[PDB]
């Protein structure tokens, strides 16, 4: 299993949460909740709704360029399972989370100087 | 030539490349050394259907999907592979060159700590702010009196 | 005259009367049949219903379509603090029960 | 006599992967008409003297209302015994990671974020049961051993949990833990205010 | 369809109870009784 | 053998008798009007209904005139009523659509426009062989 | 070496299996009979992986690959991807692609040297095919069908196409691919060749309803067994084919 | 004014999306598939008068030209100038990327 992200608002989409719209061109749209789903069906732009991660990234209120954001990606080339690699990966995620939190706090203080 | 005859000529026609060349085939060497499977042979290879029949039959036998995993260490074949950690996908962070990138991150971190990136920083200003807050409270009380009146 | 189109009756007559239960705590009408060759054990316990949540299960059900796949299922959580044993009741068999 | 004055934990009576029976009194609905009490078909719109009714409670002899005819009355708060409920987990109250699995390494407890709605927090040993049971929240539940030896493969199956949801049930909760919520949210105004 | 009260279905279920579910339930009962006996003798 | 396929998990049925759905193939029909659903049971006043993967009996209201005079078996491949799969995903398509088949499940047409559901693709191998996108 | 088989009484073998020169992928079923057919033919010479793609069993039409690589669609989960990676040796490159037309087994048909694709596939997908599979890529249609992987079966030895393919189309496609091509059917007159059968350089598995003349055609065009060649079709078996398919 | 505003959000009343309209403007093949999913004899003006930005058919050339001066067409132009929301923008909003080797 895995955590998806909402198409509309960018929140974590855990299993059995929200709803998926299957479009006839072959594109799937995952929504975390009926709020995002109904705004999508009303054709509201997420970039203009101020409560979404799309708006926040467009307005520059999210940390966008940072080295700690380059570690998570959709891996389309699988790696053979290795126990030591998985354990050191877990340690890496913990360390990366701490560093990212510190840098985010610095970014916010620079916004509110 | 009628339609039915034309379709049967199309079915018997064999197209060939015009240059006369042939592609290289890739048949492994053990194929000719393989012995053909025979059901009546007492020394036949034991099949997965035979194992399933010996272990309860179809719908009862539970197949082991990790039996044919090829790993660097065979003791890892039955591990519980982590997937979720603190609201994050482990598979999103799996990267063969993870140690170099983590070391680069730590070098950048200590460089920023030396440069003071994380370094954090007046009673007259406090007094004027407290006086402004008092004035705002007085204004709110005056507006409430007007609303009552 | 006969009913023109058949239909089964609404509701089960096995659960009559549809009255309020005579007690708030549920009553064990029947305990499992006792086998003296088994070791001694308790047949029941009490708890308090706390709510429901969602799980993901790695299904091992041979023959099923969802075999070797992940399934999302609803569950109920029952808060179970330990019970305290404070008594012992003896029962005899009579021609009245 | 040896068990006198002693605490008996739930895992000395029941075990994970066991199918048990649950006995409880159901949710009360008060006085309810035949449409919701018995599932009868509604009469057509603006039927005289009401449409949430049964049109003929008697068309035939005897000159009595029979006991098998649907009538309005008490619905719910009935005693029910429901059988064959699989135990998915027996969590221990002293385990700080009793909602953690082998593939989810988040150290978390069973209680959802913000608590169980109208219950509180589960701080003791708990039983996870597949599906639903007759009671409501706060209600005393009686768990019983099954009266007969089981005949299904589902009672023989061993359960392998990958993930347990712990997001808030007071809304559309998207965060399993408070740390996850803060990490997604970022720094707030009150954080610098504090 | 054979009903739940059918004789053949009862015989099938009796064979299942005797040969398959019975040993599993017996081993689980042994474990649970040992734990509760340890509590009783503590 | 009748048209109802085996091994199908329960889903929300979105198309009762009387529904008009799109024809997702190139047989010449533009829409399909459902008149019966294969495998439907007996209940007083209940309209028979099918979901994605079900075989229905349909008539053609818009399309080639040669297809108008017959009752064709069809398989529903897309529905707009949301339904849940066993992985907890509630999902829906933006239209209701099906394809004309024979009783053996083989298609009358030669191509499918748009995606098909996983249920229809898994239950009918010819539809799976003629699908470009499976969602 | 053409073997008749069924997957749960279905003759559409290519729907449920993917066969290359270096590996085999079979759908996970409720029994081991379909796996055991492939196991009886390939006795551990190449690995056989029991696989699920996107929670479905139609893995022959969802996947595409050759002896060098394997391509899986975007809805393949991380765990299915991990199982495939652990089952196959490191000589085979596996990639999940973001192609909109996600039925890869229907939109791609490939031997070890060349691949024919759906004409509307994206350029990035075409580059990924040419990289991972290590082949030349051409956008083609077989008998006006855009689903080349379901209307054609291909090996390094030869190819079998839709029975209504014109002779000039067969000649052009045979010059394009470099292998001999024959128009024929599988499964008692079905034109869905890729859905009906799987093939590699030394083995073919067809459905149980495949008749003896079309099985002989398959063996001749794919050079399976001793003394098997495509010239037998228009020399030795010509009378049989004319009698059977008139 | 919207005709039958009560059922406007039903799936059977759905309209073409802005990112699909963007792909239609960029690629004529995408627009050709979308027009192939319709019947030309049932379209206004036999399908000869079409506004791609609004994804709408009109009865005549004068009707199409007159529609271009209205504010709905100008709102569609402003939305296309701002750019449609896509899965790529959604991924960039959370800082997630695709690793293809
Ligand atoms: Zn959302
Ligand atoms: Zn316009």
């Amino acid at each position: 299993m895995r955590i998806e992200n909402c198409f509309f608002c960018g929140r974590p989409a855990w299993p059995s949460k929200g709803i998926t719209f299957m479009r006839n061109d072959g594109k799937a749209f995952r929504f975390c909740r009926s709020k995002c789903h109904k705004n999508f069906k009303m054709k509201r732009n997420p970039r203009k709704l101020k409560w979404t991660k799309a708006y926040r990234k467009n307005a520059g209120k999210e940390m966008v360029v940072d080295s700690t954001l380059q570690f998570a990606a959709r891996r389309n080339v699988p790696v053979r399972y290795n126990r030591e690699l998985w354990q050191k990966t877990l340690k890496a995620m913990e360390r990366i989370s701490e560093i990212r939190a510190r840098r985010e706090r610095v970014f916010y203080k620079k916004r509110m100087a | 030539i009628g339609t039915r005859l034309q379709e049967v000529m199309a079915r018997i026609h064999v197209a060939t490349p015009m240059d006369g060349t042939t592609r290289e085939t890739f048949i492994p060497e053990a194929v000719k050394n393989l012995k053909k499977y025979d059901k009546n042979d007492p020394n036949r290879r034991v099949l997965a259907r035979d194992i399933e029949e010996a272990n309860g039959g179809a719908g009862v036998f539970n197949v082991d999907l990790r039996k044919d995993w090829i790993l660097e260490n065979p003791e890892w074949k039955y591990d519980k592979i982590p997937e979720i950690f603190d609201g994050k996908n482990v598979y999103d962070y799996i990267d063969p060159d993870i140690d170099a990138k983590l070391q680069a991150l730590e070098e950048e971190e200590e460089r920023l700590e030396k440069e003071g990136f994380y370094d954090e920083d007046d009673e007259e200003e406090e007094e004027i702010l407290q006086k402004a807050e008092y004035i705002r409270e007085q204004h709110a009380l005056i507006r409430n009196e007007a609303k009552m009146r | 005259s006969h009913r023109k189109y058949e239909a089964p009756r609404h509701g089960s007559l096995a659960f009559l009367p549809r009255k309020r239960a005579a007690r708030h705590r549920g009553r064990v009408k029947s305990f499992p049949k006792d086998d003296p060759k088994k070791p001694v054990h308790l047949t029941a316990a009490m708890g308090y219903k706390a709510g429901m949540t969602t799980i993901v299960r790695d299904l091992d059900r041979p023959g099923a379509k969802a075999h070797k796949k992940e399934v999302v299922e609803a569950v109920t959580i029952i808060d179970c603090p330990p019970m305290v044993v404070v008594g012992l009741v003896g029962y005899i068999e009579t021609p009245r029960g | 006599r040896s068990l006198f004055e002693k605490p008996v934990t739930i895992d000395t009576i029941f075990e994970k992967d066991e199918m048990i029976d649950v006995i409880a009194v159901t949710k009360g609905h008060g006085f309810v008409g035949v449409t919701a009490r018995w599932g009868t078909k509604k009469l057509p719109r603006k039927t005289h003297k009401g449409l949430r009714k049964v049109a003929c409670i008697g068309a035939w002899h005897p000159s009595h209302v029979q006991w098998t005819v649907a009538r309005a009355g008490q619905m719910g708060y009935h005693h029910r015994t429901s059988v064959n409920h699989k135990i998915y987990r027996i969590g221990k109250g002293d385990d700080e990671a009793n909602a953690s699995t082998e593939t989810d390494l988040t150290k978390k407890k069973i209680t959802p974020m913000g608590g169980f709605v109208r219950y509180g927090e589960v701080n003791n040993d708990y039983v996870m049961i597949k599906g639903s049971v007759p009671g409501v929240k706060k209600r005393i539940m009686t768990l019983r051993k099954s009266l007969f030896t089981h005949t299904s493969r589902k009672a023989l199956e061993k359960v392998e949990l990958k993930w347990i949801d712990t997001s808030s049930e007071f809304g559309h909760g998207a965060f399993q833990t408070a740390a996850e919520k803060k990490q997604f949210m970022g720094t707030l105004k009150k954080d610098l205010q504090t | 369809a054979k009903s739940a009260r059918a004789s053949r279905i009862k015989e099938n279920h009796q064979r299942f109870k005797k040969n398959i579910a019975g040993p599993v339930e017996a081993a689980r009962l042994e474990r649970l009784s040992a734990k509760l006996m340890a509590i009783a003798q503590a | 053998k009748r048209g109802a396929p085996g091994g199908k998990l329960k889903m929300t049925l979105g198309l009762p008798v009387g529904a008009i759905m799109n024809c997702a193939d190139n047989s010449g029909a533009r829409n399909l009007y459902i008149i019966a659903v294969k495998g439907a049971g007996a209940r007083l006043n209940r309209l028979p209904a099918g979901g994605v993967g079900d075989m229905v009996m349909a008539t053609v209201k818009k399309g080639k005139p040669e297809l108008r005079k017959k009752v064709h078996p069809a398989v529903i491949v897309r529905q707009a009523k949301p339904w849940k799969r066993f992985d907890g995903v509630f999902l829906y398509f933006e239209d209701n659509a099906g394809v004309i088949v024979n009783p053996k499940g083989e298609m009358k047409g030669s191509a499918i426009t748009g995606p098909v559901g996983k249920e229809a693709a898994e239950l009918w191998p010819r539809i799976a062989s003629n699908a470009g996108v499976v969602m | 070496m053409a073997v008749r088989a069924q997957f749960e009484n279905s003759n559409e073998v290519g729907v449920f299996a993917t066969l290359t020169n270096s590996y085999c992928l079979v759908a996970l079923g409720a029994s081991e009979n379909f796996y055991s057919v492939f196991e009886a033919e390939l006795q551990d010479v190449i690995p056989i992986c029991r696989t699920t793609i996107a929670g479905t069993r139609i893995i022959g039409r969802l996947t595409a690959g050759n002896r060098k690589g394997l391509l899986v669609p975007t809805t393949t989960t991380d765990q299915e991807l991990q199982h495939l990676r652990n089952s196959l040796p490191d000589d085979i490159r596996i990639q999940r692609i973001e192609e909109r037309l996600s039925a890869l087994g229907n939109v791609i048909v490939c031997n070890d040297h060349t691949a024919l694709i759906h004409p509307d596939l994206e350029r990035e997908t075409e580059e990924i095919i040419a990289d991972v599979l290590g082949v030349e890529v051409f956008r083609q249609t077989i008998a006006d069908h855009v689903l080349v992987g379901s209307y054609m079966a291909l090996s390094n030895q030869g190819g079998l196409v839709h029975p209504k393919t014109s002779i000039q189309d067969q000649d052009e496609l045979s010059s394009l691919l470099g292998v001999p091509l024959v128009a024929g059917s599988v499964n008692r007159g079905s034109n869905v060749i890729g859905g009906g059968m799987v093939v590699n350089d030394w083995l073919a598995v067809t459905g149980l309803d495949t008749t003896a003349p079309e099985l002989s055609v398959i063996e001749s065009v794919f050079r399976l067994g001793e003394g098997a060649g495509p010239g037998a079709i228009n020399t030795s078996m010509k009378n049989t084919i004319v009698e059977s398919f008139y | 004014g919207v005709f039958a505003k009560r059922t406007m959000t039903k799936t059977r009343r759905r309209l073409r999306d802005l990112d699909q309209i963007e792909r239609d403007l960029r690629s004529p093949r995408h627009l050709q598939q979308y027009k192939e999913t319709k019947a030309a004899e049932d379209l206004p003006g036999l399908g000869l008068y079409y506004c791609i930005e609004c994804a709408k058919w009109f009865e005549s050339e004068t009707s199409l030209v007159g529609h271009r001066k209205g504010k709905p067409h100008k709102r569609r132009l402003k939305q296309l100038k701002e750019g449609a929301y896509t899965h790529e923008e959604a991924m960039a909003a959370i800082g997630y990327r695709i690793d293809n080797g």
